[PDB]
């Protein structure tokens, strides 16, 4: 008994049906990977990740694919934290970071 | 710090004054097994210092220091940089690092051809004693970590046996075998080819998984960090060994009960479900939707997950009442596995770790009780929706009741687990069974321990969201599910907001988000607490900026933007949606909270864009009587001008200066001079991004449209700025120069039409003043004349050059069809967009011909 009123794609659940909805509220589009994001705040963090396709925080390496990323942070020490440049949130792994900053900051850790 | 002066710049003196004679004269005293170990390591660490810098440019200029000089002196430090290497008995060594540093500037440059040859050799001589081997793979380890693998690809195995050497079981020294371990670490990158043939690699995989039986748990773990980083490059090639060796390995250091041991096994899945999430990716985005895979997965994870899980949720056991955060320990790295193998397996996870979780829910034991809510947790994103909304109904009262819970650990996993299913699966909240017992489970918690109140927040915010887009998400509906407890959740959120401990576990902020999103996220019956609620908000984040933005961390300051940033977006909202005489009443206060929002805030930032975007909003709800904020916006409007770092923020108030053009019309002419000079000044600064120069032009229309003649002062530097910019020449053969010529030209184009039609006048017939851009005519017809032979143009192009060539013939009449007949081209390009899809194009191009017909029927 859901719908979008942007587009009218029925859903089944309201979790789904949340998340379809904020993709039509989003205005604020990248350059470097074109990803968008619903404030310029959040655009601007996003850009902040960018030395440059892919780059390690750490030391600012840039990789051809994420594989070799994943392993380049394999070598790095402590860390641990990976902390969103929008909202100040720290995360275990980049993915798990990545995952929280595209999607216009969502999700809580643990 | 009396004997440092003496030492940490009489060493300075000579490193600018003579660095040949000084880093000579330092690496004798390295050489030398006689001096003390400590000048021994400062020498070394003088070396170091001086070669190489986290600052990649400052090592980019150290090593171009390095190459200059006189090579008979850096043959003389290399000579006794490398002659140490098994004399040091202390500490990993000195210059195994000064190795690295000249090696890193030279190597490139093919200008130390001997050193690997040389290292290779140090630890394959079987006269060579433990340290010489072991300070040799140090540096190799250095080597290949600060060094580009393209760089040494030539070299690669002979660096590949000197590190395989020091990893044999035969070695007997376990130091040499972490030294090589480490190594191999950063070495990895390089062996590509050796990996691809399946006998080599053979080898290299034994020797590794050797290593990580060795009764030394830093060969261990160090072996184990291997495993991790070889999935990542060679995922293709471990279906040979994941089977007979890799899982073994492992899931056997998953369960060891040393923790550094445990946390490389849990890392290594954790890693697997990254690969073969990107894959569960590139197999269903272009793939199918193009041809199909292009490496495939081999379900690694889902292959292992019925032995992966019970180890898991074990681990959930193994915590501490206390930890602080972020603490890495195997349970928190239990956990975030175990989230990342439910949406990587999905439903598969579910069957695994859900008769844990009804076996331990209610166990005395409160590490067993936590585990149990918090694999529920972990699980909740992955899985169908459909699976998964009738399991959360077994355990909601349950959750509910764990709020309550005697041990602190298990009320604040269970919060994070409710607020985890109001984001994902808020089908159990906004339900008429569970959702008012929620909500007063919710409003309790905003008064519990700061680390579970923030959860609350977090549940709060996503269940607003979930009861706005469910019936019945413009337009406002008339009420939802929150209606009847909106007041209440507001201001317990705001007394959340005053908490004394509000700083811990960012509940302060958390609160302020959960309120600025209930705000936005409400009914229309909502808006007289609405409208009150967000004056509440703008007077306290104003005295958190008053009051604490001299004192705020970098973190805070994050947060504080962040939250700023959010409250334009809230004020945006609230402006656009409620009764236009309430939205006067309140747009005083707005305005101030805005304005105080520009470049004061933030040295880490800033929040400008979003801010000038809320004027925007108010600008375009207000229209005229924003004449009233126009003598103290000014100052702020004139920053976002001159803002050239941030461009987008320039952009943002180019645009903002249309806007008012539009909204005040000629009530802006007192503000006109100098918003003139800073555009102007922008158009003659090479330091400014090509983007906000379009918009720059464009706006020159807007403010002639709106000021009419009162433009005259500025006529002659305008027109001639637009003379040079519709001259301008790119290559064809660079696409992006091109976007770019069609963007400038289209700005162009709608610039001169606004000084046509500003200096016309609305009435008719046209205002003299109009006759001073005559002059301009033919080459404004000779610009489309150009345009119109390139094939390269955009039908925005098209149409703005045809409104203007409508305009143009209701100003200046007869000539300007003499003008255009000579150049046939332009009726060409008048058809082409005649002849559009695009409705703007079609509609100029109609409107310019039939304009055009007027004047050679008026002939
Ligand atoms: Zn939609
Ligand atoms: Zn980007
Ligand atoms: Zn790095
Ligand atoms: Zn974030």
């Amino acid at each position: 008994a859901f719908n979008c009123k942007y587009c009218n794609k029925e859903y089944l659940s309201l979790g789904a049906l949340k998340m379809h909805i904020r993709s039509h509220t989003l205005p604020c589009v990248c350059g470097t990977c074109g990803k968008a994001f619903s404030r310029p705040w959040l655009l601007q963090g996003h850009v902040r990740t960018h030395t440059g396709p892919f780059s390690c925080p750490h030391c600012s390496r840039a990789f051809a694919d994420r594989s070799n990323l994943r392993a380049h942070l394999q070598t790095h020490s402590d860390v641990k934290k990976y902390q969103c440049q929008a909202c100040a949130r720290t995360f275990s792994r980049m993915s798990l970071l990545h995952k929280h900053q595209e999607s216009g900051c969502s999700g809580c850790p643990r | 710090r009396l004997e440092l002066e003496a030492a940490q710049k009489f060493l300075e003196r000579a490193a600018v004054e003579n660095l040949p004679t000084f880093l000579v004269e330092l690496s004798r005293v390295l050489a030398n097994p006689g001096n003390s170990q400590v000048a021994r390591v400062a020498a070394g660490l003088q070396i170091k210092n001086s070669l190489t810098s986290k600052d990649p440019d400052i090592k980019a200029q150290y090593q171009q220091r390095w190459l200059a000089i006189d090579a008979n002196a850096r043959r003389e430090v290399k000579n006794y940089v490398l002659q140490t290497l098994g004399t040091e008995t202390y500490r990993p060594s000195s210059a195994s690092q000064c190795v690295a540093g000249i090696a890193c500037a030279e190597i490139p440059v093919n200008q130390w051809p001997e050193l690997i040859p040389q290292l290779v050799a140090n630890v394959t001589n079987p006269n060579s004693t433990e340290h010489m081997k072991e300070s040799t793979l140090e540096a190799i380890g250095y080597i290949c970590q600060d060094i580009d693998p393209e760089q040494l690809q030539d070299k690669s195995n002979e660096i590949l046996t000197a590190i395989i050497q020091g990893m044999r079981k035969e070695e007997p020294s376990n130091n040499v075998k972490l030294a090589a371990t480490n190594a191999l670490l950063n070495s990895l990158e390089f062996t590509k080819a050796n990996f691809d043939k399946e006998s080599e690699r053979h080898f290299i995989m034994q020797v590794v998984c050797e290593a990580t039986q060795c009764p030394d748990t830093r060969v261990r773990v160090a072996a184990l960090q291997n495993l991790v980083k070889i999935m990542s490059l060679y995922y293709q090639y471990m279906e040979t060994y994941m089977g007979p060796a890799l899982f073994a390995i492992t899931i056997e250091a998953m369960k060891s009960d040393i923790d550094e041991v445990a946390l490389q096994g849990i890392e290594f899945w954790s890693n697997v479900c990254d690969e073969e999430m990107d894959l569960a990716i590139e197999a269903s985005e272009a793939a199918e939707q193009g041809r199909p895979p292009e490496h495939t997965s081999k379900f690694y994870a889902k292959g292992a997950l019925q032995y992966l899980v019970p180890i898991l949720t074990q681990t959930l056991t193994k915590q501490d009442e206390n930890d602080d955060d972020d603490d890495w320990n195997p349970c928190k790295a239990a956990g975030v596995c175990l989230m990342l193998l439910a949406t990587c397996c999905e439903d598969d996870i579910v069957p695994h770790v859900l008769p844990f979780i009804k076996e331990h829910i209610k166990n005395p034991d409160w590490r067993y009780r936590d585990a149990a809510v918090m694999a529920f947790g972990c699980i909740l994103e992955g899985p169908e929706p459909s699976q998964l909304k009738p399991l959360v109904i077994q355990a909601m009262p349950t959750l509910i009741e764990l709020m309550k819970d005697p041990s602190v650990v298990v009320r604040d996993t269970a919060a994070w687990t409710v607020g985890r299913i109001c984001e994902l699966l808020p089908e159990a909240a906004i339900n008429d069974v569970y959702l008012a017992p929620l909500l007063q489970c919710l409003i309790e918690g905003l008064s519990a321990e700061p680390r579970v109140a923030s959860n609350v927040c977090w549940a709060f915010s996503s269940l607003a969201e979930a009861a706005y887009e469910a019936a019945d998400d413009q337009e406002e509906p008339a009420t939802y599910c929150l209606s009847s407890s909106f007041e209440l959740i507001v201001q317990k959120l705001l007394e959340t907001t005053d908490r004394p401990d509000g700083h811990q576990n960012n509940l302060r902020s958390s609160a302020y988000e959960s309120l600025m999103e209930i705000v936005k996220n409400s009914a229309k019956d909502c808006y007289p607490a609405v409208q009150k609620t967000t004056l509440v908000i703008m007077e306290r984040l104003q005295q958190v900026l008053q009051m604490e933005s001299h004192i705020q961390s970098t973190s805070d300051r994050i947060q504080f933007n962040d939250l700023q940033s959010l409250l334009c977006a809230t004020l945006q909202n609230v402006l656009r949606k409620v009764q236009h005489q309430d939205a006067l009443q309140i747009s005083d206060v707005v305005m101030a909270s805005l304005l105080r929002m520009f470049q004061s805030t933030a040295g880490s930032g800033g929040v400008q864009e979003d801010a000038l975007m809320a004027v925007s909003t108010l600008v375009e709800v207000l229209g005229g009587e924003f004449l009233k904020y126009m003598e103290a916006f000014k100052p702020f409007l004139g920053i976002g001008l001159k803002n050239y770092a941030e461009y987008q923020v320039c952009l943002a108030a180019v645009g903002l200066v249309g806007d008012l053009c539009r909204a005040l019309q000629s009530n802006i002419i007192p503000f006109c001079d100098e918003v003139m000079q800073l555009l102007l000044e922008n158009l003659g600064n090479e330091n400014v991004h090509r983007s906000v120069k379009p918009q720059i032009l464009s706006v020159f229309g807007d403010i002639a449209l709106a000021i009419g003649g009162e433009f005259k002062k500025y006529l002659e530097v305008v027109l001639n700025t637009l003379q040079q910019a519709s001259q301008a020449q790119v290559d064809k053969s660079d696409y992006d120069m091109v976007d770019y010529l069609n963007e400038l030209r289209e700005s162009c184009l709608e610039a001169y039409t606004g000084i046509v039609q500003g200096l016309k006048g609305d009435q008719e017939n046209v205002h003299p003043d109009v006759m001073l851009v005559q002059p301009r005519v033919e080459f404004i017809l000779s610009f489309i004349d150009h345009i119109a032979g390139d094939e390269d143009h955009t039908d925005g192009v098209v149409a703005c050059a045809a409104g203007l060539i409508g305009d143009l013939c209701t100003a200046f009449g007869k000539d300007v069809l003499k003008l255009v007949e000579a150049r046939p081209m332009i009726h060409e390009l008048l058809t082409e967009g005649r002849r559009s899809k695009t409705n703007k194009a079609k509609t100029l191009a109609t409107w310019a011909t039939k304009e055009l017909r007027k004047l050679k029927n008026q002939a």
